């Protein structure tokens, strides 16, 4: 199948500069047209960039144009995007896409996406807390920044993570777990919490009783 | 800019209803390509090109219009379609979205799983102290709580997250995470997430002590 | 550096202008009438067609007899001979074309010509504006004079099942290697005029940098190519007693027999167009000049002048590519130039196009053809076909 995978995210100070990538696979790159499209916190798809076969053409709107530059490695599978003079205005989730066979102008293929932070404040690592008291359990993961961390457990269809909340500066988010109360601590549970912002991760076994 | 005026945005909805959403252009357009997106993923094609749907989508969802008014319609809905629908154009340069519909789904009104907790072990020796509740399986969404510390709400150090619909049985989750200090916390002993839900009408109490 | 042009060309004028039939012919194809001439006193319509009528021949009703046999002369009663020139001798008509090129041996320019141009031309020649039309069989080079210029005659007095002459034209398998031909058929038809039927290829309309379909269309049933380009010319452009003098042996009333004397000559305007369907056998004729073919493998553009048979494969897949890169004549390598490039948003080289998307490659183009549809087309086709310029930008233009 189709395969796209972002990467190259992460803070930076508004003003100030970062590439990106997206990898290419499971069809011939050069037959196609590659483009960007981001989304906001506020959930507003918006296109950032086209690039076309061979590089010979790209296109931008008047929202990024100067600043933003799409670029492909047509020797390796890769496309890219130089972004200058960088703002809280391009602080989004950043997605690669693909057209297709029918020529409508849609965005048939996505990769996961990769996240773009651009705020003057700087980075920290999070504080792993365990909840203790079938019975619920969890994780706190405060004092953080940039997003995203992402906990995983050691039963995910009883698993809730909860969103993010700028506290003051730091975010803050909670995530929750639910297994058979004779399980615990007989069986020893453990969440475990990466940031690859700071480029860190932290594990912790919740005690009983 | 063509601007995609997506309407409503939020379209609630129980399992077996016919339920349509708009899209209206600003300037004309020749046809209106649709996005679903679940949390936590990129949005993947629907509909392409007004009429036509998508690889893999089930034929329980449509598509139709001209010129401004387009409009997705799902036949009968299932928890699996609680995702939010975004219409595009590319029929005039630069191409352009809407800000999207959120469908929700409907569900016989159940309450939560409260559990409180206190601050971990380790918090306390070199900072604060962060008392936790849980509110997890419930519907409808809004869910008041209140953290009371003897007798009295505390209310300036909560946070309070919710989290997406579920996708399987289609509930809503919540986790309050009231903050203090660890002389400020030694000072108290109750503390209680006292929870009002459109269930009871008496409230979900759930206390601790600290002796 | 690549910025679009706002100029709105064409680049099939150069190769549509033989499908317009009413600039190109200016004159009726089914029935043809487009002149008035003299003859003896009172004012009649003859044929005045600019282009030959390939496989044309007048179907006679109760008759096994030719229109291309001699007119019944005296006893030769009934009217039940034909069309053509009294067999007095032959040395005017019937010709061989080696005896055309016997008698013209001499001059240099008529030697020049080609057959169907050398046959009209001799037929040309014999005495006012009144000359004769002629029929020109290719598979026997055989040059047939007219002497009746009438075409139908299918009244509603004397003609339904009951001596008086009964016709109507036709294009049917016997009349195929047949070409009709008025006295003012250019000599430079070969170049001018449409014969050969195009391949790959249904007519359209040039709505903004891509042929497009025609939308006001009349579908019909036709199984092969020939009984569609003979439907055609059934809807075609038509500009539409004597028994005493016909056996009398009169040069003047027998010339004029059966023609009108006030103007309702078509001028080539009519349902001359069609569109064949080879998979789904349907064959859509229209009445609006086509300006571009669409490049559709199961299509076939047939008009009523052109042959019921012949059919020219290659599509002229080039034309997109040659107009972009002759409209980089800025020249007259890209560094310190930049490329204002022209309204064409189809091309065989899908670089050239430039589009904002990923183009559509049609999978029906036998040329290979990418269509850039992402971008903002100022023209649609508006009541009666009509290409027209949209609201948003009409004061520009």
């Amino acid at each position: 199948e189709v395969q796209l995978v972002e990467s190259g995210g992460g803070l930076v100070k508004p003003g100030g500069s970062l590439k990106l990538s997206c990898a290419a696979s499971g069809f011939t790159f050069s037959d196609y047209y590659m483009y960007w499209v981001r989304q906001t916190p506020e959930k507003r798809l918006e296109w950032v960039a086209t690039i076309n076969d061979g590089g010979t053409y790209t296109y931008y709107p008047d929202s990024v144009k100067g600043r933003f530059t799409i670029s492909r490695d047509n020797a390796k599978n890769n496309l890219y995007l130089q972004m200058s003079s960088l703002k809280s205005e391009d602080t989004a989730m950043y997605f690669c896409a693909r057209g297709s066979q029918l020529g409508r102008g849609e965005f048939a293929y996505w990769g996961q996406g990769t996240l773009v932070t651009v705020s003057a404040a700087k980075t920290t690592p999070p504080s792993v807390y365990p909840l203790a008291p079938s019975v619920t359990l969890g994780c706190l993961v405060k004092g953080y920044f940039p997003e995203s961390v992402t906990v995983t457990w050691n039963l995910s269809s009883s698993v809730h993570t909860f969103p993010a909340l700028l506290q003051s500066g730091l975010y803050t988010m909670s995530s929750s777990v639910t297994v058979p109360s004779s399980t615990w601590p007989s069986q020893t549970v453990t969440c475990s919490v990466a940031h690859p912002a700071s480029s860190t991760t932290v594990d912790k076994k919740l005690e009983p009783s | 800019q063509i601007v995609l005026s997506q309407s409503p945005a939020i379209l609630s909805a129980s399992p077996g209803e016919k339920v349509t959403m708009t899209c209206r252009a600003s300037s004309s357009v020749s046809y209106m390509h649709w996005y679903q997106q679940k949390p936590g993923s990129s949005p993947k094609p629907w509909i392409y090109a007004t009429f036509n749907l998508a690889s893999g989508v089930p034929a329980r969802f449509s598509g139709s219009g001209s010129g401004t008014s387009y409009s997705l319609t799902i036949s009968r809905v299932e928890a699996e379609d609680a995702a939010t629908y975004y219409c595009q154009q590319w029929s005039s340069n630069p191409p352009t979205f809407g800000a999207g519909t959120k469908l929700e789904l409907k569900r016989a009104d159940a309450a939560p799983t409260v559990s409180i907790f206190p601050p971990s072990s380790e918090q306390l020796t070199s900072g604060g102290a962060s008392v936790v509740c849980f509110l997890n399986n419930f519907y409808p969404k809004d869910i008041n709580v209140k953290w009371k510390i003897d007798g009295s709400e505390r209310q300036n150090g909560v946070l309070n997250s919710w989290t997406d619909q579920d996708s399987k049985d289609s509930t809503y989750s919540m986790s309050s995470t009231l903050t203090l200090t660890k002389d400020e916390y030694e000072r108290h002993n109750s503390y209680t997430c006292e929870a009002t839900h459109k269930t009871s009408t008496s409230p979900i109490v759930k206390s601790f002590n600290r002796n | 550096t690549v910025e679009r042009s706002t100029r709105m060309g064409n680049p099939w004028k150069a190769f549509m202008e033989k499908y317009d039939i009413e600039r190109t012919h200016s004159s009726g194809v089914r029935v043809d009438l487009g002149e008035d001439a003299e003859v003896e006193n009172a004012k009649y319509r003859i044929p005045a067609g600019r282009c030959p009528v390939f496989g044309k021949g007048i179907v006679i009703e109760n008759s096994d007899v030719s229109f291309l046999r001699p007119v019944a002369t005296g006893d030769q009663k009934l009217k039940d001979g034909g069309f053509a020139f009294p067999n007095a001798n032959d040395h005017i008509s019937p010709m061989t074309l080696a005896n055309l090129k016997e008698r013209y041996k001499d001059n240099v320019e008529m030697m020049k010509l080609n057959d169907i141009a050398l046959c009209r031309t001799h037929a040309a020649s014999f005495v006012s504006n009144y000359r004769h039309p002629a029929v020109y069989d290719e598979k026997e080079k055989t040059c047939h004079m007219l002497y009746l210029s009438a075409q139908e005659n299918m009244g509603p007095r004397y003609c339904s099942p009951d001596a008086v002459f009964c016709f109507k034209p036709d294009k049917d398998e016997s009349f195929e290697n047949l070409v009709y031909l008025s006295k003012n058929v250019r000599n430079d038809w070969d170049k001018k005029c449409p014969r050969k039927n195009l391949g790959n290829a249904k007519f359209g309309l040039w709505v903004d940098g891509n042929c497009e379909e025609i939308p006001y269309v009349k579908e019909v049933e036709a199984e092969d190519l020939r009984e569609c380009n003979r439907i055609v010319f059934g809807a075609s452009a038509s500009d539409q007693k004597i028994q005493q003098g016909f056996r009398q042996n009169n040069r003047e009333m027998i010339k004029s027999a059966f023609l009108p004397v006030d103007n309702f000559k078509s001028k080539g305007r009519g349902f001359n167009w069609a569109n064949f369907d080879s998979v789904k056998k349907k064959c859509y004729i229209f009445n609006t000049k086509p300006t571009c073919l669409i490049n559709d493998k199961n299509f076939i553009a047939t008009t009523a002048l052109s042959h019921p048979q012949e059919v020219d494969l290659e599509f002229p897949c080039s034309i997109y590519k040659d107009e972009i890169e002759r409209e980089i004549k800025k020249q007259s390598s890209v560094d310190g130039e930049r490329i204002v490039l022209p309204r064409i948003f189809i091309s065989n080289d899908k670089e050239s196009i430039k589009c904002p998307c990923e183009p559509e490659r049609i999978s029906q183009s036998t040329c290979n053809f990418y269509v850039c549809n992402c971008v903002e087309k100022r023209a649609e086709i508006k009541e009666n076909n009509q290409v027209v310029i949209k609201e948003e930008f009409r004061n520009y233009y």
